[PDB]
């Protein structure tokens, strides 16, 4: 209505979390409002009072003068009082809006669900002639949640390898793919499935460009990746394919990068000449075989992949 | 009924404010004369900004029977 | 069929006498490489360019092929081998295997090499394809790729017959 309003908000947090619960003035008249006090309820073994901001409603140029708080727990309360110390009403309250914002942590023991806060004792409020005026009130409290809430959104997919390989050495070729936000620190790198999830990426609805690379890997570059949710880039049975052969860091595969397998030609796991990652299939040995996996993307260049 | 400054049988904020404008002579005067009795928290015979301090005090329960 | 055969071009000769060891492949489907293994005797054989006599090395790559010579995929010869223990080892591949397979034309036919062993003694000795560390996974130290980079298999491995005295 047009009366005069008290509310204690809302808010929600996990355990630990530190929270703010605003106090509300609506219907709030010309005259103004100036004095009023009220107890305030609550559980402390869920929420532990930090401390109270008097609101902006306040107006004093030192709003403690004005308006004071007693915390005390163990008669589970708050007491709240406000009398505009000017003495001369200049200091009344004239607007609708924040009053107070309890500050609380909720104790790391809490248990899920709402803790209410709620109106319970009330004295006056009453305007600048000093005439107490009708107040209705509205509790609030806190929603104590284990959902854990994000910087945001998460950014996934699946990488593969565009080679043979045996399952059992799958683990080793399909993990280590750094994939990166172009422009940001974020990143991922994948797991034995050869899949990766960036969390924590800003919102952004003109799109990122991601920069998957590895090890002897030809980098990829996927651009317009448009963030406005959990975005996935790629699925399992459609994964984003890596071409292996780019040994000597240059964006090409050419003969620079088989010359340095054939350095190696023959050598065995434990041999001195032998270069896990130049054993590209990791069977063991590097051979015509590995050499011939390169070939599949002989002269190709990054740009060489699709934008999609 | 110390505190009740307004005299309305009530000690609330709206008598520590009263209280405020009264001790500043913003307002010449307490509705009767038990008022400016209640406005003596300390029974110290003067009423000032000690009375205010007290009753802001016991408002906020940091102290608690009046009279003192 | 589909095989690759290593034959011999006489059953016996004397000491000092260069026999003549042929490596070929019959039916490979999109055939573009391959890597083998072959054992000796030293003691009895001595690998030798069939053409020079001279005595191979490490890096001695057997001649005579009749396949995957179309310079236009960018062929390329390795060998390693080590002739003081009697292993011949080498591998020959096209590079762009793509434009290979772009064109459709198959070479699935072929002579892939011709090695020498000059006759160090008239004992009677083997020479056969053989697994090594070196290659895992091979088919009797053979391996066959295709114009898809992937290994090639279900060929027979035809060993040549024992030399005799
Ligand atoms: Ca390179
Ligand atoms: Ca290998
Ligand atoms: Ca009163
Ligand atoms: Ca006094």
């Amino acid at each position: 209505p047009n009366k005069l309003t008290l509310k204690i908000g809302r808010a929600e947090g996990r355990p630990g979390d530190t929270v703010e619960i605003p106090v509300n003035l609506y219907g709030v008249p010309q005259k103004g409002i100036a004095s009023g006090d009220f107890v305030v309820s609550y559980d402390p073994n869920v929420l532990e009072i930090i401390e109270i901001e008097p609101g902006e409603l306040i107006v004093d140029p030192n709003p403690t003068k004005s308006f004071d708080t007693a915390v005390y727990p163990d008669r589970k309360m708050i007491v709240f009082l406000f009398a505009e110390d000017s003495g001369t009403g200049a200091y009344a309250i004239t607007e609708d809006g924040v009053f107070a914002t309890i500050v609380a942590k909720v104790k790391e023991g809490a248990p899920e669900g709402f803790s209410a806060i709620e109106i319970s004792e009330f004295g006056a409020f009453a305007d600048n002639d000093l005439v107490e005026v009708e107040t209705d009130l509205i509790n609030g409290g806190v929603l104590v949640t284990n959902k854990p809430v994000i910087e945001g959104y998460k950014v996934s997919g699946y990488i593969l390898p565009d080679f043979s390989f045996d399952a059992t050495v799958a683990p080793l070729v399909k993990a280590g793919f750094k994939v990166e936000i172009v422009g940001t620190e974020l990143y991922a790198v994948t797991d034995a499935n050869g899949y990766f999830e960036i969390t924590g990426v800003p919102a952004n609805a003109s799109g990122y460009t991601l920069k998957i690379s590895r090890a002897t890997y030809l980098d990829r570059v996927i651009a317009n990746v448009v963030v406005t949710g959990d975005t996935s880039v790629s699925t399992s049975q459609a994964p984003i394919m890596m071409w292996v052969g780019d040994i000597v860091k240059d964006n090409s595969i050419n003969l620079l990068d088989v010359a340095e397998v054939i350095r190696c030609f023959n050598a065995t796991k434990g041999s001195a000449n032998y270069v896990e990652e130049l054993d590209i299939n990791r069977n063991g040995a590097i051979n015509m075989q590995d050499i011939m996996i390169v070939h599949k993307h002989f002269g190709a260049t990054s740009s060489d992949y699709d934008a999609q | 009924h110390m505190g009740d400054v307004n005299d309305d049988g009530k000690v609330n904020s709206t008598d520590l404010t009263l209280l405020k404008r009264y001790v500043l002579k913003a307002v010449s005067t307490l509705p009767s004369s038990k008022a400016e009795k209640n406005a003596d928290v300390n029974r110290d015979g003067r009423v000032n900004s000690s009375d205010v301090t007290i009753l802001s005090r016991y408002l906020i329960r940091v102290i608690e029977k009046l009279p003192i | 069929a589909s095989s690759i055969e290593l034959k011999f071009d006489r059953n016996k000769g004397e000491v000092g006498d260069i026999l003549i060891g042929t490596v070929r492949i019959n039916n490979i489907k999109n055939f573009a490489g391959f890597q083998v293994n072959i054992v000796y005797d030293p003691k009895v054989l001595m690998a030798v360019d069939p053409e020079t006599g001279k005595e191979f090395t490490s890096s001695t790559f057997p001649p005579g092929r009749t396949v995957l010579k179309n310079n236009a995929y960018g062929p390329i010869q390795i060998a390693d081998n080590d002739p003081e223990k009697g292993i011949l080892n080498f591998a020959l591949a096209y590079s762009y295997i793509a434009g290979y397979k772009e064109t459709g034309v198959a070479e699935e036919s072929g002579i892939i090499a011709k090695i020498g062993f000059k006759i160090l003694q008239k004992k009677s000795t083997a020479v056969k394809f053989q697994d090594t560390l070196s290659m895992p996974g091979a088919i009797s130290g053979t391996q066959l790729f295709d114009w898809d980079g992937e290994v090639i298999t279900g060929y027979e491995v035809i060993q040549p017959d024992v030399l005799s005295l």
